[PDB]
RNA sequence: CGCGACCUCAGAUCAGACGUGGCGACCCGCUGAAUUUAAGCAUAUUAGUCAGCGGAGGAGAAGAAACUAACCAGGAUUCCCUCAGUAACGGCGAGUGAACAGGGAAGAGCCCAGCGCCGAAUCCCCGCCCCGCGGCGGGGCGCGGGACAUGUGGCGUACGG
RNA sequence: CAUCUAAGGCUAAAUACCGGCACGAGACCGAUAGUCAACAAGUACCGUAAGGGAAAGUUGAAAAGAACUUUGAAGAGAGAG
RNA sequence: CGCCGCAGGUGCAGAUCUUGGUGGUAGUAGCAAAUAUUCAAACGAGAACUUUGAAGGCCGAAGUGGAGAAGGGUUCCAUGU
RNA sequence: CGACUCUUAGCGGUGGAUCACUCGGCUCGUGCGUCGAUGAAGAACGCAGCUAGCUGCGAGAAUUAAUGUGAAUUGCAGGACACAUUGAUCAUCGACACUUCGAACGCACUUGCGGCCCCGGGUUCCUCCCGGGGCUACGCCUGUCUGAGCGUCGCU
């Protein structure tokens, strides 16, 4: 909602970083073993715990 | 059901023995560390006995064993007594006392 | 064999600790054995790598009595890369090859305050050693 | 515009922006971001001027 | 209809975040937690659950003051004195 | 006595629990209010109680109370040993003389039952089934 | 070209405190640098202005901590955070002193009975 | 854990195990059975001087 | 009809301390089933067990006899072997069920109240000075306050004093 | 006749330990096994919630991880290395 | 790995068995609720589904319109694949 | 002649069995056996030049200091660092520091609102505003101060 209280939008901000790709560097690194992200959430697939 | 001949048994395995069972794997461990506590005791009282205090001669309580003597808790007040030792000295000197002894005989 | 009770036999635990070894010994696991001249000229046998002291490699692909200076002691990978010790891509460009530390021999150490204390200690410990076997 | 402290109220803002850069504001408001940081309008007086504070501070 | 279409009801929600222990178990209209029972002094814990006790005991977190009480009690808690300078 | 706390005196098992009246708390009254006095001031310790009247529904006991902390109990020998963290809430865990009767602690014929430090001790080591390493 | 928490030690909170605005001036300002394109040197210097800001904050503390610590030394009372902070269960035992006075009974007991060293004969 | 992984063996029992592998210990037949080498050995009881 | 003493109470963001909550494998105090067995089932059994609550420590509990015995007597507690699947209990059915003595491990004993005697000898706190800081100690001084004769300390506890 | 002296209190050792810290070992298991968990596992995800809860190891000694030419828009090929 | 002994979590076709993979069915059922599309052009390798324009139609103000609450939490908006 | 189907082989797919490997378990044993109002366990939110997770850490934020060691870290960049007018890294960790909830402590929270006492600025010290700092939970012990009682008295 439009209506959202401060702890709400703190939870959805930490959320909203959280959800993005792995740097491409990453994969480079030595004894990587990650292949992509896999905690990927999607808003339309996953609904959020809150 | 039973088959033929044979003991009627009554095995106390009624009541969930499973949780409370005593495994003796540490009995070894158990020995050595007895052993070295026996050992360090000793070492820490250099020249006095390491077994500990003499005690009494004493005989067995009942009819099965009263034929036979073994040792008893301590010397009794009037042993002492007797024996011209205070009852506070035979103890540092090295004596079980065991003042609730009383003798008979 | 060994007779400590502290320390493990097992090979999983020695491997855990190996690679898990943090960067300090690290640096002792990446030692090296000295020349026949420095064995002689020092009373010590081996030494840790060091980022500039020149080697030759004594087995695998590279082998010979060329002497190159270390250029890079690439402890997280255990290797070292060495000057002339290196391989041409497929791009035109080229790479050093990773080489354990253990498969050269020192010829000249880099020589400063702290490289001379450490043969002094071994050393000195060398000669307690055979003096105490005599 | 600034990114703020989350914790930072407007007089926090003007007090720090005026003592900061020595300059006079007019008054400040304040949104919070969906990313979580603080963002602040800063208004600054009308005998002062935003494009040659920001060539002084160096964001121009 | 006890089937879909009830489900296009549901919009209030009953359970929110709870400020100790972090779970969506803080029942609003019961102002309780459901995991910690947060109004409550102690923890809510049960021993028909050790899965759940599990999930949340001592060590299943951070333990910052833990990990440094038990790096301390090798040395003997000691304090007050310095190593010895070079 | 201790009424049984069932809704409506419901049991639900086999006709020898279905007891609700008649049924007698373990521990006595002198105890139970050594407990509710020291459950209050968790910061003393309690050490003994004495009965000072009773009337038809209530008891009243009158119970000693330490301040562990108090520089007149921790300075002075004798007293030095209720100061101990293992001597706190002993209440709760009857070492006082009032929670100690209930326990059945004793010498003799009359007390088998506590044979080992407690009910619950005998109970372990006679249930114990003790497998050696040779049999 | 850097800053040393070993020869920051002999000098005045009054200059370390210019120090330290100095320092968090430089930091403000590689930040501009990082959100304003800037170079890599610039945005490398920010991890060393960092620790130079903690260096400086942690000699500044500590000069006070143990200045404090003189002010308190032989004062019966002293600030909590001052006072040791071995363990709860451990602040609340028995010092030496109250664990090793013993009864006037025990003490006659001692010097009267004491423990001999003897021996006894195979 | 409770196997019973240990057995206890007759002290007599025992004793006589020993002997009898010291008495096979004595025979060339045996302990070149073994695959011992004992060829070129001087005499299969080999006892050597206290000062090894 | 005000002013004191005592008693019993109340407040204080008073000076200084203490408790709370966590872990809970082991331990202590409670509360406490049913599944199951009895070829059914209600006493019984599962079981003083699971679940529930409270309180600790590195161990806890216990512990120095209102004991065991009946002997030519033993002698705190706890643990191991044995007694012993025994004495006993039990729709005397299913089933349940210890203790003493003997051998070991370890071994350590004690303190109050009271009865009395000693000019309350007793204790806490606050100041000042000195020696120490390491778990705040000592020494000295205070016509400094307080606790306390409704009883502090010393001798002294069933082994007599 | 024998025995002890209740209704107050303290006390180490022998004893227990499927939680904690740090270690050693094995006639145990060898990735559908062994802890649910060898891996970003109490993770992802499911339920309002109490709670339920996975799958998932291996290039090569070295990335030396396929330069370059060539068709297609690319995927993807064919040479080459 | 053979030989002598030792110890087993030691032999699979079934258990509407567990886990994983794979077939026939099968290029089959089916992509049929609420009237409807057409012409030219642009980009583009590629147009029945994009975009522009021209037509023809529907919702017909208790709307297929304009805004909000709860819920969602970045889906909002540019640019590129 | 072929198509289709069946069987067998060669090869290629799909699939991931088997075999080998093992920084993982399980079991046993040992030594210690240590949390917290001086703010625990747990949670939340943040901190990297490029960093989403795991890990580490708390606005000094993938760490400060100190001590040991002695040339790195590394996926790329950048940049110190005579390594003695003192030092990268890692380890140890006793000094310092340690955001918000949380026994959780001014009141209350799916929000927010106070009170007292100092300091600084607008004020130009007086009391309004802004900022900073310190207190403001409950129970309980000992003492202190203020007290209540046609409680028991004494003098008047
Ligand atoms: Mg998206
Ligand atoms: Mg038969
Ligand atoms: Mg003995
Ligand atoms: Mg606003
Ligand atoms: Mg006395
Ligand atoms: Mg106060
Ligand atoms: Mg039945
Ligand atoms: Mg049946
Ligand atoms: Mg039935
Ligand atoms: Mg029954
Ligand atoms: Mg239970
Ligand atoms: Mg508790
Ligand atoms: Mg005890
Ligand atoms: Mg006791
Ligand atoms: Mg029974
Ligand atoms: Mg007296
Ligand atoms: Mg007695
Ligand atoms: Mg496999
Ligand atoms: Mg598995
Ligand atoms: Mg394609
Ligand atoms: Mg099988
Ligand atoms: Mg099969
Ligand atoms: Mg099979
Ligand atoms: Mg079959
Ligand atoms: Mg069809
Ligand atoms: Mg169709
Ligand atoms: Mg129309
Ligand atoms: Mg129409
Ligand atoms: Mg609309
Ligand atoms: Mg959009
Ligand atoms: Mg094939
Ligand atoms: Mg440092
Ligand atoms: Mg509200
Ligand atoms: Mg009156
Ligand atoms: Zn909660």
């Amino acid at each position: 909602s439009s209506h959202k209280t401060f702890r709400i939008k703190r939870f959805l901000a930490k959320k909203q970083k959280q959800n993005r790709p792995i740097p491409q560097w990453i994969r480079m690194k030595t004894g990587n073993k990650i292949r992509y992200n896999s905690k990927r959430r999607h808003w339309r697939r996953t609904k959020l715990g809150l | 059901a039973p088959s033929r001949n044979g003991m009627v048994l009554k095995p106390h395995f009624h009541k969930d023995w499973q949780r409370r069972v005593a495994t003796w794997f540490n009995q070894p461990a158990r020995k050595i560390r007895r052993r070295k506590a026996r050992q360090a005791k000793a070492r820490r009282i250099a020249p006095r006995p390491a077994s500990g205090p003499i005690r009494p001669i004493v005989r067995c309580p009942t009819v099965r064993y009263h034929t036979k003597v073994r040792a008893g808790r301590g010397f009794s007040l009037e042993e002492l007594r007797v024996a011209g030792i205070h009852k506070k000295v035979a103890r540092t000197i090295g004596i079980s006392v065991d003042p609730r002894r009383r003798n008979k005989s | 064999m060994k007779f400590n009770p502290f320390v493990t036999s097992d090979r999983s635990k020695n491997r855990k600790r190996h690679f898990n070894a943090p960067s300090h010994i690290r640096r002792k696991i990446m030692s090296s054995p000295l020349s026949k001249e420095l064995r002689q000229k020092y009373n010590v046998r081996s030494m840790p790598i060091r980022k500039d002291d020149e080697v030759q490699v004594v087995r695998g692909h590279y082998k010979g009595q060329q002497i190159g200076k270390v250029v890079q002691v690439y402890r997280k990978k255990y290797v070292i890369y060495i000057e002339r010790v290196q391989r041409e891509k497929a791009n035109g460009t080229t790479v050093h090859v990773g080489i354990h530390p253990s498969k050269v021999v020192i010829t000249r150490l880099k020589l400063d305050k702290d490289r001379k204390k450490i043969l002094e200690r071994k050393a000195k410990s060398r000669q307690v050693g055979k003096e105490k076997g005599k | 515009v600034f990114i703020v402290d989350v914790k930072a109220n407007k007089h926090q803002i003007k007090q720090a922006v005026k003592k900061l850069y020595d300059i006079d504001v007019a008054k400040v408001n304040t949104l919070i971001r969906p990313d979580g940081e603080k963002k602040a309008y800063v208004r600054l007086a009308p005998d002062y001027d935003a494009l040659d504070v920001a060539n002084k501070i160096g964001i121009i | 209809t006890k089937g879909t279409s009830s489900f296009g009801k549901r919009r209030n929600k009953t359970h929110t975040l709870c400020r100790r222990c972090g779970s969506k178990a803080y029942h609003l209209q019961k102002s309780t937690c459901g995991k910690c029972g947060y109004p409550a002094k102690r923890k809510r814990k049960y021993n028909w659950s050790a899965k759940a006790k599990r999930r949340n005991t001592t060590g299943t977190g951070r333990m910052r003051h833990l990990k440094i009480v038990y790096r301390r009690f090798r040395h003997g808690f000691r304090e007050g004195t310095t190593p010895k300078p070079k | 006595g201790r009424k049984r706390p069932v809704p409506k005196g419901a049991t639900y098992g086999k006709p020898v629990h279905h007891g609700v009246n008649q049924l007698k708390f373990a521990r006595s009254l002198q105890s139970v209010a050594e407990e509710r006095a020291g459950r209050h001031c968790g910061a003393l310790r309690v050490l003994n109680s004495y009965w000072v009247g009773e009337d038809s529904t209530y008891k009243f006991f009158e119970v000693i109370l330490i301040d562990p902390f108090h520089k007149a109990i921790r300075r002075n020998p004798d007293t030095q040993w209720i100061t101990k963290p293992v001597h706190k809430h002993r209440e709760m865990r009857g070492l006082t003389s009032a929670g100690r009767k209930s326990r059945g602690l004793g010498k003799g014929h009359k007390f088998h039952h506590t044979i080992g430090g407690s009910r619950r001790a005998a109970w372990r080591r006679r249930n114990t089934l003790q497998l050696h390493r040779y049999r | 070209a850097k800053i040393k928490a070993r020869d920051l030690r002999g000098k005045k909170k009054e200059e370390l405190l210019k120090q330290l605005d100095d320092l968090k001036v430089e930091l403000s300002q590689l930040r501009v640098a990082k959100v304003t394109g800037g170079a890599a040197s610039k945005l490398s210097k920010i991890r060393v202005v960092r620790k130079s800001i903690a260096r400086v904050l942690t000699v500044i503390n500590q000069t006070q901590k143990e200045n404090l610590r003189k002010f308190y030394k032989g004062k019966k009372y002293k600030p909590l955070d001052l006072r040791p902070k071995k363990t709860r269960a451990m602040r609340r035992r028995l010092n030496k002193h109250e664990e090793n006075l013993k009864t006037k009974k025990q003490q006659r007991k001692e010097r009267l009975y004491p423990l001999r060293k003897y021996a006894v004969k195979a | 854990t409770w196997r019973r992984w240990h057995r206890r063996v007759n002290t007599t029992q025992k004793r006589y195990a020993i002997c009898s592998a010291l008495a096979a210990s004595a025979l060339p037949a045996l302990v070149m059975s073994k695959g011992h080498r004992i060829e070129e050995v001087p005499e299969l009881p080999l006892v050597v001087e206290d000062k090894v």
